[PDB]
């Protein structure tokens, strides 16, 4: 008997389902780490990333709410991407489109 | 991607399917629903969600809201769901899926510049209690009823004076006033009653006017046929409640007397078990009636090994203390005959210990009785819906408050408990009234974070000066409001009007509508439904009892 | 600990009766409200131990005699009560003419 | 039928004839009158007297009292009977016969549906204390206060800063304003003492039109002729009162150049046996003069063992602290030479112990002295007139307050103490301000009844914003309040005017106007009245104390 | 006549050349001046100078001071002098010499009837520190904080919500509103921080015109270059301050883009070491820039053995808890290069320890690396002075209310702190808020004398009610001053407007203005200026630590 | 002792852990609040007494093991935390799982 707890149903839960997605390489050429949240407009992360950043446009981390991916210095990897949903308007981040897209 | 359920509700909190153990009960609720989209659900901090373009927008404050709860797992009356809770203007605004519309699907509930964040992932979302059976004895009661998840309180008295130690009632013009004015300082909605045993209608309808919004007929001020009448009929035409404490001594005549002086006309029986006060041996009929709201005071709830001997102390006392009507009064609430639960504070009850007792009488009946007809599922969902409607929804039903508390639901006062798993029902970990904060666990104050030890309850912003008055509300009868009492006193809190309290019956009350045929016996006090011996067995152990409590 | 103002306020009683404890031990005749906190801490002790409420009702009668207190101490105190979380949940002890 | 008289004492209180012991002291009281009518006392309870119909009536609000307290025991000036107290709208209403008119005879005390009950039988009821040498040191001291029976202070200071240290004065305008504001905030009525000291008589009409109900002449700010003379003229010509410590130090003349100074103008003498403070070593000499009104600071009172050793550490020191003049005071009190009682608080003085410690003083004068010349009857009945009258109406005379407090006369503001006798001067039973209880013994707020532990004293609702501004006075001087002083500031409180300050003398100070031919030895300091040696002996154990006090 | 320096330290306080030690550091100030004339010094007391046509004059309330703290050693950043202090309409009068003019040479200060008197002679006075980065997590952070010496609080938070956990911002107009109305409870003077994380300038806008005297930008809510460029503009147009704690995870950009980002406008940025957050490794350059006013927070403050342990576990999180950045901040701060000192009060931060670790941080700074280049004599003057201006003038310099308080200068608000050399830092003898003593060590309530243990703070007459309101500043935005916020709210606290918030820059801060050629390695973490590497060593004993509290 | 408000606050966690002390003493199985000032209380002293916080974090992990406690208590408490005056001034200990 333990208070309060969980009886949690076994399997697993698919995550932003029904939209586009893309793979991407990417690699820090930054001599200090980047560490990126998963609803950060990826195509407007720090500079010293460098990947095809017009593929990465209105697209944001493939990964569980609220989680991160970190690049250390020299780091290279491949990150999955999904699109933004709702009305596609990016505001904020470096300033790159501030509208729709 | 994908994450297992484990992980998910590790982050989140659990979802559709999983079930969860409330405190150290036995009884188990499974979530019913899910309002998120998975991967878009909101969280707050460093690298999350909510920051600026992502879960936040860029809308003005008028379009968002001043408050979401994310990630709450809603226990009500309509369900138990898993959903964000937005309130804006001090009032539940929606429940559903909270977020930035501008690049982020289904939001019900958008996050701006404006909006402040609860973390509620991994916890319980409830309405706060209604408690409609306090004795003004001290002032402090408020503050204990509060931390205890109880955020309106119903009942009078102007302190620890003789008439208020043995009646909720709050005599005349005078003391009403003075005590209209008071509860300005106490940081939970407050209404009162007023003294209902007179013969002479003028004597009532001053109270009222004054500000009550009900009247207390009560034995200690002569609980006959004639008083009872009287105010049946004010109340009749004030919209306002009464609330009753019969004739033990049946010195005017039984309890088929008191009940054809009534009429059919609404009324709120208090502990309608007996021990707490009513015809001896047996008030407990009351419950058949379809004008009766019946409800019980805590000390009874729920019979265990120490109930007698206490009560017996406690308190021609064997005629009263029947360990007959006590074992069924448990039954009478698992099966909905019996409607509110309430405390009776300082005066055969304890005010800290409503929903606490509400929760352990559940607890003793899934125990003892299994599960209930109406269940679902493998869980306890119906009986959870069942319980926590008697000391939230069903008070604010009797009363006429609710259309501004008693449940979660869009427009009503904001007003919500939220609690750990593990604490459930004993300790919450925070209280808001009226869209702020009022009091929470809190550790010490010079530390680098709000958990070192010692942690106890301390009063928060919602709970100061112009901010409390603000969160919190005073009810008042339609005549007292029409009159401008408010502006007369000069009071300070937000004033609410009470309504429909005439109009309210059994069939009204939320899940505990049932009217049995039950009998009493005159020698052995035994209690049947449809000929049937209702009874049940003495706890000699409690949940939520000595795992929790210091002393 | 997340301690209710009940829990806190009974620290209080607790810490009274520690005072009336000591003083006892000196060889004191005890006072009035040190005689109410040690009887009233007693029998919060019983209730943490699982005693039932008949048990305390009598045991309470027998913490301290009329020769430990003093004079015109046992009838300023016709009785003692005092509450606390039993196994099954919180119930009063009232201790009758306690000192005799 | 019939009752016994012991039978009947145990369920109603004592009646003519019977003798009560106050507290564990050797003083004891005899009930002088009782105003009921055998048979028909009302009591309230289940089955008891005030029910409908009853010993309650159909009258409306207007037509009976917001309080009735029941079987009540009076000790005041004035006499020592058994009565019915009627409290309507914060002020007494009638002492005498309560219940309903339509049933029960001789009733002078309305009980209806407005009416509030408090049980008194087996309990003393008094007027609440007043006491004028309060050093407002900290906010504190009105809780302190409040609790022990006091429900009026009269005093001055800013706060902890040496001027209130050492002096009951709060200088100027600014000050004097942001007190009157402050005292809204306690729930003890306050009339505030400006700082006399100054030969330049604008400098004083600024204070008194500020709002200072007195000026106060103290020698630390130079209590000179000059100072004295010009405090007193602007006193005459304002309708305040002028309180006095006078040059210990003889720098400006000796006692007699002081009383010459004064020119017969009245003047109050704080603690006027002179450890304290006061010409040395014979400011005690005043007490012989028509317009002076002496009052003691508590320290001194009564001599005991250990005394002296006590003041001279607290405190050339021994010009001040003199065992002979120490050990008069107590006498001179005991035949009415001296007739208040105070406490200097924080100052030379406790503030919760100028009730406890006046009775202390009338047990060890019992013991030494027996009989006062004035009794009739084997009891104690006119030395307690006398004392209580010392720290009640005596000090609502000499500061002009005696219209509003004081003392339990009809129309005087409701500001009652109920004690049971076992505890009477030491812990009170409840304290009433303005018709409202204010604070109590309060027990366990979570249990279920008002009784178990930990019993300690916690503020009631009489205390709580608005409610305590409605049953609490400021004191503003004729001036202040004619120059709309309460508006600027915007106070919230209930205001009163003091009035007839300059008109009282020794022969109006109720059962204490001994003017004795009083002298005392500049060598030896022995005082001697009519040439009889004046002198008691030191106590080596007191009542009223280690039997109640934890500490 | 003539009398020895050490008598007369004795009873005066020290001179022109004595030497102080400052608690139980290794910090020795020496008196600079005094501006009495020797013999004509005012001492209150019996028989003392300010007496009736003595040191006290014949002058009207508004020609004298309220209030005047005779022979006060001040220690503020423009000098450590020994002189009285006059305080007048609750503000600072003058510094100089007190007296009558009548009798007395050079009198600057007139004492009369209306002026109280605080002895400060043998006590160090201060003004009142201000710290800038409170989460309002609780209410009574207040009272820690005003114990320890902190008279403003600027910061921001609803209660204990997840958003107020982390950041310092109080998000849109309810909350902004519901929490200037709560302020009016509190004895601080307040200013509050709204959510400045949006790049929707109207966001902001409405924010600034609801009351907030600020914007924090925060990582939590996206401390992104766009939110950023919003805030500083919406900053410059409404005369507010920024506040910044960037993007510690650097996933916007690096510590440039952060800076290239602001542009040269003027911000007020946070725990600028990094450990409380900021871009890793090298937030800490930012002190190298004139546009930047840079603080820590005190959790790092002084480096000691503890602290690395502590941290990690407090809190990738090896990027943030850096060894090499938390030794040299101790330096930094020597050196000027680092402005101010500040909280970030239960969000690693401890609300009652500004004071005291700031003196803690001048203490080790001295044992390591000794007289600073600056001074001048055998003292620590200078390095006093440097240090103290850290948590008054500077932070008022900030945040644009150095024109209300921060100083002990004539016409600002007289907030002040008095101090027993012993305790200087650690335990203050007097709290002054607006002219009035608002808390303080408080001895037994019922004793002789308010020494008497036990001995702990308590709430004085200015923290009471109206006079509370009357003695604190609620902070407002020009903008909300202009639209009634104040009217619209109905706030009862005096209102003060910040101005000035664009134009300070790095030079402004006194005595700290140092813009270092500041450098920190990628890899190794280490920071050098102009090369050489900046380091100092972990304490393993701290001063005004266990010699002081009980737990 | 010019007591501030949290050395007063810590005085409340002192006397809960006399408390939960003299109950561990009969041989009860402490409950939640006892369990928290117990170990809380040890750690305070253990600062007092000039331990480093490192030393704390691991020693706090023996002061009650799972058999001294009731059931379901040890995953009440995923970890203790608690800030006294160490000779180097105030630091935070959090003892993770403490009990086991
Ligand atoms: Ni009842
Ligand atoms: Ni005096
Ligand atoms: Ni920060």
């Amino acid at each position: 008997m333990i208070p309060g707890e969980y009886h949690v149903k076994p399997g697993q839960i698919a995550l932003n389902t029904g939209r586009a997605t893309c793979r991407v390489v990417v690699e820090n050429h930054g001599d200090r780490p980047i560490q990126v949240g998963s609803h950060y407009h990826f195509a407007e992360v720090n500079p010293a990333l460098k990947f095809d950043r017009q593929q990465a446009a209105g697209y944001r981390l493939n990964i569980p709410a609220g989680t991160a991916v970190r690049f250390e210095p020299g780091q290279k990897r491949e990150v999955e991407l999904v699109a933004f949903a709702g009305h596609r308007a990016v505001f904020g981040f470096r300033g790159e489109v501030m509208g729709p897209l | 991607s994908n994450i297992s359920r484990q992980a998910y509700a590790d982050m989140f909190g659990p979802t559709v399917g999983d079930k969860v153990r409330l405190a150290d009960t036995e009884l188990w609720i499974e979530v019913e629903d899910d309002l998120t989209t998975y991967g878009e659900e909101v969280k707050f901090g460093g690298g999350k969600v909510i920051r600026d373009g992502m879960g936040q927008g860029q809308m003005l404050a008028a379009d968002c809201v001043d408050l979401v709860l994310t990630n709450a797992l809603i226990v009500d009356h309509w369900g138990i769901v898993k959903a964000d809770i937005g309130v804006k203007d001090g009032r539940i605004f929606a429940i559903g899926k909270a977020g930035n519309p501008d690049i982020q699907p289904n939001v019900t509930i958008p996050i701006g510049a404006a909006t402040e964040v609860i973390a509620a992932e991994g916890k319980i979302v409830t309405a706060g209690g209604i408690d409609t059976a306090i004795h003004w004895i001290c002032p402090q009661q408020a503050e204990e009823a509060l931390v205890s998840g109880v955020t309106t309180m119903v009942g009078g008295g102007t302190g620890p004076a003789a008439g208020t130690h043995a009646t909720t009632c709050t005599p005349g013009p005078w003391y009403i006033s003075r005590m209209l004015q008071a509860a300005d300082s106490l940081p939970v909605n407050i209404g009162l009653l007023g003294k209902g045993n007179v013969s002479q209608p003028d004597a009532l309808r001053e109270q009222v006017a004054a500000g009550v919004i009900g009247l207390k007929i009560h034995e200690d001020w002569g609980a006959t046929p004639a008083a009872i009448d009287c105010a049946l009929t004010v109340a009749d035409e004030m919209d306002i409640q009464v609330a009753l404490h019969s004739d033990t001594l049946n010195e005017s005549g039984f309890v088929e007397d008191t009940l054809a002086a009534i009429g059919g006309r609404t009324i709120h029986t208090f502990h309608t078990e007996g021990a707490g006060g009513g015809h001896a041996p047996d008030i407990i009929t009351a419950c058949a009636h379809p004008n009766i709201l019946p409800s019980s005071t805590n000390p009874t709830l729920p019979y265990t090994l120490n109930t007698i001997d206490e009560h017996l102390d406690m308190l021609f006392a064997e005629s009263r203390i029947r360990r007959e009507t006590i074992a069924a009064e448990d039954v009478l609430h698992d099966l909905g005959a019996f409607s509110l639960t309430s405390s009776d504070s300082q005066a055969m009850g304890r005010v800290g210990e409503v929903i606490l007792r509400t929760w352990q009488v559940a607890h003793r009946m899934k125990v003892q009785r299994g599960a209930l007809a109406e269940e679902t599922g493998d869980n306890d969902n119906f009986r959870v819906k069942r319980y926590i409607a008697k000391y939230t929804i069903n008070p604010a039903l009797t009363h006429g408050i609710a259309h501004e508390v008693g449940s979660i639901e869009v427009g009503k006062l904001a007003d919500l408990v939220v609690w750990s798993p593990a604490f459930f029902g004993v300790k919450p970990a925070t209280v808001i009234k009226g869209g702020m904060i009022a009091i929470a666990p809190m550790g010490d104050i010079n530390a680098s974070i709000p958990t070192p030890q010692p942690v106890h309850y301390r009063p928060m912003f919602g709970a100061l000066g112009s901010a409390r008055h603000h969160c919190r509300l005073t009810f008042l009868s339609q005549a007292a409001a029409a009159n401008g009492v408010a502006e007369r006193l000069n009071l300070r809190s937000a004033i609410a009007v009470v309504k429909g309290c005439r109009t309210v019956q059994k069939a009204d009350m939320v899940h505990n509508s049932l009217q049995p045929n039950i009998t009493v016996d005159a020698q052995t006090y035994e209690v049947r439904v449809d000929g049937e011996l209702i009874t049940s067995e003495p706890a000699d152990v409690l949940p939520m009892a000595q795992r929790y409590f210091l002393f | 600990m997340e301690l209710t103002p009940r829990e806190k306020d009974k620290l209080l009683l607790f810490t009274a009766a520690l005072v009336a404890e000591r003083r006892l031990a000196r060889g004191l005749k005890l006072n009035y409200p040190e005689s109410v906190a040690l009887i009233s801490a007693f029998i919060m002790e019983g209730a943490r131990d699982g005693k039932s409420v008949a048990s305390l009702m009598e045991e309470g009668r027998h913490v301290l005699t009329r020769e430990q207190v003093m004079e015109g101490v046992p009838e300023m105190i016709p009785d003692i009560q005092v509450e606390a979380t039993f196994p099954d949940g919180s119930k009063l002890v009232t201790v009758h003419n306690p000192i005799i």
